[PDB]
């Protein structure tokens, strides 16, 4: 494959910009003031410093704060004691118990193949590219970051069919945060999208969404709808369009992934910005 | 009977520069002139600047730029060594605005724009050539600027400031002659403004018999415009010739400006630093030994103010390296500064600072 | 090629030597200095100044008595005499500073990407910064150069 040929070429250190900023967490830090830190620094992913082990041991990311809030959440009349008062490594003690996931990283040297595959490899979406001589880390590859590069150098759905399709992830108007975290959790999929009385989709809760609860500080109330919550602040495509121009659409509006809809604008299914780097791999 | 290197024969002395005398060469066959730097091993081993030339060299003579002055080879011998390098009819940019007098804004604009080009190629290869000055600016039978003395030039390396007082009285920068800490390129900036000067007007824009109010004047920033300047390039020196560093024109900013762009050819071209303690440098110092052996560090005390301190990784079982550093900053308070010495790296550092800090003064 | 210069007046100078089979080769005088220079062969070469009727060597240059008490200047040219790196490397053998403003001149506190930040001097690399320790959590910073690209890595560390 033409793509895939490319992306096996270029070193990841191409894609790592001019200045970049990077936060790093001991594991010993309160794991609330570790949230607000991402938010505060406007940052999606931190890597993890075990000072005791004296090196990486993983990443924290929103997925952390979600299986926390979902794990945790008693009530909107108690406080999440747990999230509340917990270190990073208190609460990876028991996110990761008798299930043990070590930390995946790439060189920047190293190809930006060997670094897509890296993500579908290990189910990830942020990637740690970390010198060898150094032992720093030195910047976070995303998905988005890959495909803007991949989509600068470009100069039907239906048919290739390419996404989920079958047993979509998606939650109503109605839903409240907690039961939609949740999902989050059991499905493991980045965003779902609020549909109203008819299955026509009328908005998207995404894993990002989820911040705006550590962002104004709102988490402790998690009965709250899934619309009550998008009011802080859509976009579809069709089976009958090419991948060029699906591929140019995610791109131009940067959208981690885009909703097959159908004409009634009732849904069909779902092309992650995971599966076309895939199907270019 | 004729004294030869390569097979230059050695004729007249050019001149005397920083490290040697500077001699012609015309090659026995082909008739071609170079300019010969004769530096004597024992004299450059006296005055401890072996090293200096050991960079000197290494930089020069991976350099190509058409307004500096080429280094074809160096020749050693075991009694001198002998720098070849591009020589230029034209001689002294100096004694050209002797002879002839001041500059029209077009030839004068001409003749920046070359100089600062190269002084530009120099930085943006970590070599800052202090002492920049019309003495040091020759020219070619085409009337084509070239930098020249090499001998005061330094090294920018990442982390640190110059302190040598180099060059010139009437060229230097205020924080020069003030003997104060700098990056480098802003000095050289200093002295390409008092150039730029001295090309439109024929005179210098500080300078005095009596040295006291010399200095006063170039501390004061205070010069006179005569009144057929023009604005814009008073406008340009205003900004090249600030007194503070931080608010003078940066190569970039003078690229920028409209003056310098006039017919320019296309070939050139809430935090806080480390702990601030109000007490006594002696008790400060004091404390931050009685401090780094609580931690079980390593150390070398080069100045009474800089501390070059390893430790040893406890898990990794690698060195780790740093350098503690002493300012001054207001006339009541003192800070210091942390700066990471290269052979994870970065966060080694910030832990080994961490621990001084919790144990240390604001 | 070996230089020979003598330091000191004359009329006349000449360098009579082991390599030219000691015949009277003349110096050429600029100054208050004679020099000739010669390419010799990587060897013992003994020498002696035939100046102005009278026969010397240098005192300061290493000399050699003969059997016969014959004192002339001796010239060891070394391998390492050659090559400028080879010779350079073998002839090598208060009150606290006020504080540079360039020190202050940070990129993280001075609509566009959080992560990305300005190009900054390379005076300011590899320093230490700190943020006041609030709620028992010390925060440091420092920007570190890794090939063309800069990275300001920013550990959250408690206390
Ligand atoms: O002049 C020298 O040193 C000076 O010593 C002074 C002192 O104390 O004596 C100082 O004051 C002064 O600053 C210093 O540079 C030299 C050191 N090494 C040398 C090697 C050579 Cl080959 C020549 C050389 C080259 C060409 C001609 C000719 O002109 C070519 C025909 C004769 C003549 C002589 C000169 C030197
Ligand atoms: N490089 C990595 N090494 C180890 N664990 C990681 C890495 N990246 C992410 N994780 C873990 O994978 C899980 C899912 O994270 P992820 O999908 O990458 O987050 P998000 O989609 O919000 O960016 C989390 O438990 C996180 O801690
Ligand atoms: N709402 C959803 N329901 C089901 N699958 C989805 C949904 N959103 C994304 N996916 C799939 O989840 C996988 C990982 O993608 P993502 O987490 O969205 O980056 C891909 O195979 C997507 O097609
Ligand atoms: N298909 C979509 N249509 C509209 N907004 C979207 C869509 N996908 C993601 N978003 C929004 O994009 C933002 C960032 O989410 P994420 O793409 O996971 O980084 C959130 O505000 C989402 O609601
Ligand atoms: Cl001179
Ligand atoms: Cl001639
Ligand atoms: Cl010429
Ligand atoms: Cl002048
Ligand atoms: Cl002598």
């Amino acid at each position: 494959s033409v793509y895939t040929t490319f992306m096996k070429s270029h070193r990841c250190y191409d894609l790592i910009p001019t200045s970049s900023k990077l936060v790093v967490f001991d594991t010993s830090l309160q794991v609330k003031k570790a949230f607000f830190a991402l938010v505060t620094n406007g940052v999606r992913a931190a890597p993890l410093w075990d000072s005791k082990k004296q090196s990486f041991v993983g990443m924290l990311t929103i997925t952390d704060f979600i299986n926390i809030l979902h794990r945790y959440y008693k009530s909107a009349l108690v406080q999440i004691y747990e999230l509340e008062e917990h270190k990073i490594e208190t609460w990876r003690e028991v996110y990761l118990q008798d299930s043990f996931k070590p930390l995946v990283c790439i060189s920047p040297n190293a190809s930006l193949f060997d670094a897509v595959s890296s993500l579908i490899r290990n189910k990830i979406h942020r990637l740690p590219v970390i010198d060898p001589e150094s032992g720093n880390t030195l910047y976070i590859l995303t998905h988005k970051r890959i495909l803007k590069f991949l989509k600068l150098f470009i100069t039907s759905l239906e048919e290739l069919q390419i996404g989920t399709y079958a047993n979509i992830a998606m939650v109503r108007t109605t839903t409240p945060v907690y039961v939609a975290l949740g999902i989050f959790v059991q499905h493991r999929v980045s965003a779902l999208p609020v549909v109203d009385e008819k299955g026509r989709v009328v908005d998207i809760y995404s894993k990002f969404d989820v911040i705006n609860l550590a962002a104004e500080k709102t988490y402790n109330n998690l009965d709250v709808s899934v619309t009550k919550a998008l009011q802080h602040r859509v976009l579809k495509c069709y089976l009958h369009e090419t991948l060029e121009a699906i591929i140019n659409r995610l791109v131009e509006a940067e959208v981690h992934r885009l909703v097959v809809v159908d004409e009634h604008d009732v849904v069909k299914g779902i092309v992650s910005l995971s599966d076309i780097l895939q199907a270019l791999v | 009977g004729r004294v030869k290197i390569g097979h230059y024969i050695l004729g007249d002395t050019l001149g005397v520069g920083t490290f040697g005398k500077v001699k012609v060469g015309k090659h026995e066959l082909t008739g071609h002139k170079v300019a010969v730097k004769i530096l004597n091993r024992q004299k450059i081993r006296s005055l401890d600047v072996v090293g200096k030339i050991r960079r000197e060299i290494q930089n020069l003579k991976l350099f190509r730029h058409p307004h500096i002055i080429k280094l074809y080879q160096v020749i050693s011998t075991p009694s001198d060594i002998f720098m070849v390098m591009e020589y230029v009819s034209g001689g002294e940019l100096f004694d050209y605005i002797c002879k002839n007098g001041r500059l029209d804004e077009k030839e004068s604009r001409r003749l920046f724009q070359q100089i600062l080009s190269g002084v530009d190629y120099c930085h943006r290869h970590m070599v800052v050539h202090r002492d920049l000055k019309p003495e040091n600016v020759l020219l070619d039978a085409h009337m084509n600027a070239k930098i020249a003395d090499f001998g005061l030039s330094n090294m920018m390396s990442d982390g640190e400031f110059l302190r040598t007082s180099c060059g010139s009285p009437n060229y230097a920068a205020p924080e020069v002659i003030s003997g104060r800490l700098y990056a480098g390129p802003e000095v050289d900036i200093w002295s390409s403004g008092v150039i730029l000067y001295a090309l439109l007007c024929g005179t210098l824009p500080f300078d005095d018999d009596h040295v006291p109010t010399l200095f006063k004047k170039i501390c004061d920033g205070i010069f006179y415009t005569p009144q057929y300047l023009n604005p814009s390039v008073i406008s340009l020196l205003k900004h090249m010739l600030q007194v503070d560093p931080m608010k003078r024109a940066t190569i970039k900013d003078i690229r920028e400006h409209e003056w310098f762009k006039q017919d320019l050819p296309k070939y050139l071209f809430k935090w806080h630093l480390g702990i601030r303690s109000q007490s006594r440098p002696n008790d400060i110092m004091a404390e931050v030994c009685r401090a780094i052996k609580q931690l079980d560090y390593e150390w070398k005390v080069v100045n009474p103010y800089y501390l070059r301190v390893r430790r040893k990784n406890p898990v990794t079982s690698t060195f780790s390296k740093m350098s503690l550093q002493l300012y001054q900053v207001d006339s009541r308070t003192y800070l210091l500064d942390f700066r990471s010495i290269d052979d994870s790296h970065t966060i080694e550092f910030f832990e080994m600072c961490a621990n001084l800090i919790k144990i240390l003064a604001q | 090629p070996t230089v020979f210069r003598w330091t000191g007046g004359g009329k006349e100078v000449y360098l009579s030597g082991s390599f030219n089979n000691w015949s009277k080769l003349p110096l050429t005088r600029s100054q208050n200095n004679f020099v000739a220079i010669l390419d010799l062969p990587e060897g013992e070469h003994q020498y002696k100044f035939f100046v102005d009727g009278q026969w010397t060597h240098d005192p300061s240059e290493p000399i050699v008595t003969s059997q016969l008490g014959t004192v002339n200047n001796i010239i060891q040219v070394k391998k390492t005499d050659f090559e400028v790196f080879d010779a350079l490397m073998v002839d090598s053998q208060k009150a606290p500073p006020i504080l540079p403003p360039h020190l202050l001149q940070v990129i993280l506190n001075k609509s566009c990407d959080p992560a990305l930040l300005p190009e900054p001097n390379h005076v300011m690399l590899n320093h230490l910064y700190a943020l006041s320790i609030k709620d028992g959590v010390m925060v440091l910073s420092a920007t570190h150069r890794y090939k063309k690209k800069y990275v300001t890595t920013l550990l959250y560390k408690p206390i």
